[PDB]
């Protein structure tokens, strides 16, 4: 995530969002999870993946040096 | 004085048996928790409106209330339904009764019949001339007001009186409070039990949880959010716009013409830049026929046209039937053809007392074609010839294409109101929405704009040539956020 | 695909389906109920 | 003419027949027809009710117009047939469900 943005999305996520683009009883409902909330979930999944490998999936997020994580 | 109707004033709506079912019905019921007028009989028998119908209820300890009067004037000038219960004999009459200045009971007829501790509930409604009576008697122990609770009323009587009832009055026995509540077209959900007795009810338009019970067909509602309705804003007033022209259309010059043309060479007169009052032609009894294939003849007063053409000629009486879309024959095919998509009205009357003599000036031989051993034949019309008599026929062809309307009927315009939800009519084109100023540059020949759905997008005001945008008044789904009814009856609305 | 589905649905409102007009108000403003109902049923079937 | 389902006061010149219970029969009650088994019932119709109805708006029960008792209408037993067959190439014998 980029802290300088109005919505804390990563550089790559912004690229993705910038590429994908009545009165007759037809309306559109909003999603329950807003783009900001989705960004928070992908951020959590990413932060977990980077700092704790797969341990956060099974149980607690257990810190591990990234280089060691790669060794596994 | 007023009281709370609560859950009283529901009746078995039909002679259909049901049980263990949450059935739903629309009929003239008393709306739940609405106010009913409370009258007293101590130390009060006014005339009340009947409106669309009445729930009546009374509380007794000594049988003071013994009857009812229904009618418009209740003074021997009209027929008035009278119901009286004296000791053990119920009496029903519908005579033109002479009632007292103040009717009471001391301690040209078309129908006659002869047979607090007590609550006696009744329902009166007057549907296509039928006076339908439902009632229920139940023991009570309450003096102050109507008891709270539920128990439905059976139908007992249905009198085909044919009386126009607008007012009613009660009859008291003088040496017992009563209530009058107006019925309304409210849909209900009704809990028929195992015995088939309605044991609970939910008025649909009471509150958003009641809408949710009406939508789910259930007296119990689970925790969630439910799309019970669509909220749509209503209009306030209507807006009627037509070109402010006072010229009248020369129909007299067509229908009362000295001479009609022959069918081989029929005339076509253009009617434009005028007010067309079609009530005169329709109401006139002089016509043998006035048959419309395009639009109904009574709508012609509101509706208006880009042009109207009057096709005027003489035919033989039995041939009147051939002047219609979809018809074929020696006249329909050879001398006077209409489009099979023809829009308009064919008007005809005999001229046996005008053109007939013999009169040999009438000759006969694509749609609207004028075709000016020969194919040419003629009639000798004589006053002694019905199917062989001459008829004067005028066909009125109406062009309803959406374009500037030159022929608009006798209807007054109103002022135009902007930025408010309104019911509009522009040159016969109607709809509901918000009229606003616009920046849509209509070309001088354009009168209406359209959207993808072919609905009207914008219009040009026919009196002042400015463009108004039409945006439908704000609307959207309602939804009712509710915990389970096991936890609460409180709800929130989206 | 979803935009196309909605655009198709809206465009269908312009169809007559055998009626004299796709515009419901134009049927009602021109015909008495005994005839208007027939034209409307044609639109209801098509739109439904 | 008022044809609403309610007790019929005006009925034309047609003779009645005897009523047979617990057998599949073609019935006509005051002009209302159908086919099924008429049985005794415990459905307490109110005095003003003449016909009962099911969810499908079909008749559930009726009040006999001559003797005011309630008869239940249950359609006569029915179901899919099915033919159990080893292929004709194997044999023309079959069994029926
Ligand atoms: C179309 C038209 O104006 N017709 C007129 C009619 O209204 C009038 O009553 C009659 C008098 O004889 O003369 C003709
Ligand atoms: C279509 C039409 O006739 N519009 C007239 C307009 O020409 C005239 O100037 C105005 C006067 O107030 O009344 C309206
Ligand atoms: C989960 C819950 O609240 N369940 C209650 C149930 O225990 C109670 O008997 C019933 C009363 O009708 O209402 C509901
Ligand atoms: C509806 C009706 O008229 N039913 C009559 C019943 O009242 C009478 O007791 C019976 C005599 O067998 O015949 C039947
Ligand atoms: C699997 C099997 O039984 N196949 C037989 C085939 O061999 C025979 O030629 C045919 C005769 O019509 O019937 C079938
Ligand atoms: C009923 O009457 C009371 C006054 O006693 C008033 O406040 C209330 O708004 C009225 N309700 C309705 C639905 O008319
Ligand atoms: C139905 O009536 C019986 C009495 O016959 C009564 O006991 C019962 O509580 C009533 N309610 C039902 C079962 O619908």
């Amino acid at each position: 995530p980029d802290p300088s943005k109005p919505s804390k999305r990563s550089f790559i996520e912004d690229l993705l969002f910038n590429k994908v683009t009545k009165f007759n009883g037809l309306t559109v409902l909003p999603p329950l999870l807003t783009d900001e909330m989705i960004a928070q979930y992908t951020s959590a999944l990413l932060a977990g993946t980077i700092t704790s490998g797969w341990t956060f999936g099974a149980g607690a997020a257990l810190q591990i040096p990234f280089a060691m994580q790669m060794a596994y | 004085a007023y009281t709370n109707s609560f859950t009283r004033g529901v009746y078995y709506p039909d002679k259909v048996f049901r049980s263990s079912v949450l059935h739903s019905t629309q009929d003239l019921f008393l709306p739940f928790f609405s106010n009913v007028t409370w009258f007293h009989a101590i130390h009060d028998n006014p005339v009340l409106p009947f409106n669309d119908g009445v729930y009546f209820a009374s509380t007794e300890k000594s049988n003071i209330i013994r009857g009812w009067i229904f009618g418009t004037t209740l003074d021997s000038k009209t027929q008035s339904l009278l119901i009286v219960n004296n000791a053990t004999n119920v009496v029903i009459k519908v005579c033109e009764f002479q009632f007292c200045n103040d009717p009471f009971l001391g301690v040209n007829c078309t129908f006659e019949y002869v047979s607090f501790k007590n609550l006696r509930e009744f329902v009166f409604k007057n549907i296509d001339g039928y006076f339908k009576i439902y009632s229920k008697h139940t023991p009570i122990n309450l003096v102050r007001d109507l008891p709270q609770g539920f128990s439905a009323l059976e139908p007992l009587v249905d009198l085909p009186i044919g009386i126009n009832i607008t007012r009613f009055q009660t009859l008291l026995a003088l040496h017992a409070a009563y209530y009058v509540g107006y019925l309304q077209p409210r849909t209900f959900l009704l809990k028929y039990n195992e015995n088939g007795t309605i044991t609970d009810a939910v008025d649909c338009a009471l509150d958003p949880l009641s809408e949710t019970k009406c939508t789910l067909k259930s007296f119990t509602v689970e925790k969630g959010i439910y799309q019970t309705s669509n909220f749509r804003v209503q209009p306030t007033e209507s807006i009627v716009r037509f070109p402010n022209i006072t010229n009248l259309c020369p129909f007299g010059e067509v229908f009362n013409a000295t001479r009609f043309a022959s069918v081989y060479a029929w005339n076509r007169k253009r009617i434009s830049n005028c007010v067309a009052d079609y009530s005169v032609l329709y109401n006139s009894a002089s016509f043998s026929t006035f048959k419309c294939y395009g639009v109904s003849p009574t709508k012609l007063n509101d509706l208006c046209f880009t042009n109207v053409y009057a096709d005027s000629f003489v035919i033989r009486g039995d041939e009147v039937r051939q002047i219609a879309p979809g018809q074929t024959g020696k006249i329909a095919d050879y001398n006077y053809k209409l489009p099979d998509d023809f829009t308009g009205c064919v008007i005809a009357w005999n001229s046996n007392n005008l053109d007939s003599k013999g009169n040999y000036n009438y000759l006969y031989r694509k749609p609207f074609e004028r075709d000016i051993y020969f194919p040419l034949q003629s009639y000798g019309f004589q006053p002694t010839n019905v199917g062989y008599q001459p008829y004067r026929v005028v066909v009125l062809s109406f062009e309803l294409l959406h374009a500037p309307a030159t022929v608009c009927g006798p209807k007054k315009s109103t002022n135009l109101v902007k930025n408010k939800c309104v019911n509009f009519n522009f040159n016969g084109l109607t709809g509901t929405g918000v009229l606003t100023e616009s920046n849509k540059k209509f070309l001088p020949f354009q009168q209406f704009g359209r959207d993808i759905a072919d609905t009207t997008d914008a219009v040009r005001d026919p009196q002042t040539l400015e463009i108004l945008d039409i945006t439908p008044c704000s609307f959207g789904g309602v939804s009712v956020i509710t915990p389970g009814t096991n936890t609460s009856n409180q709800v929130a609305v989206l | 695909q979803n935009a196309q589905a909605l655009n198709t649905l809206v465009k269908q409102l312009s169809s007559n389906f055998g009626a004299i007009s796709s515009v419901l108000n134009d049927i009602l403003s021109r015909l008495d109920p005994p005839e208007a109902e027939v034209q409307i049923d044609r639109l209801i079937t098509g739109r439904l």
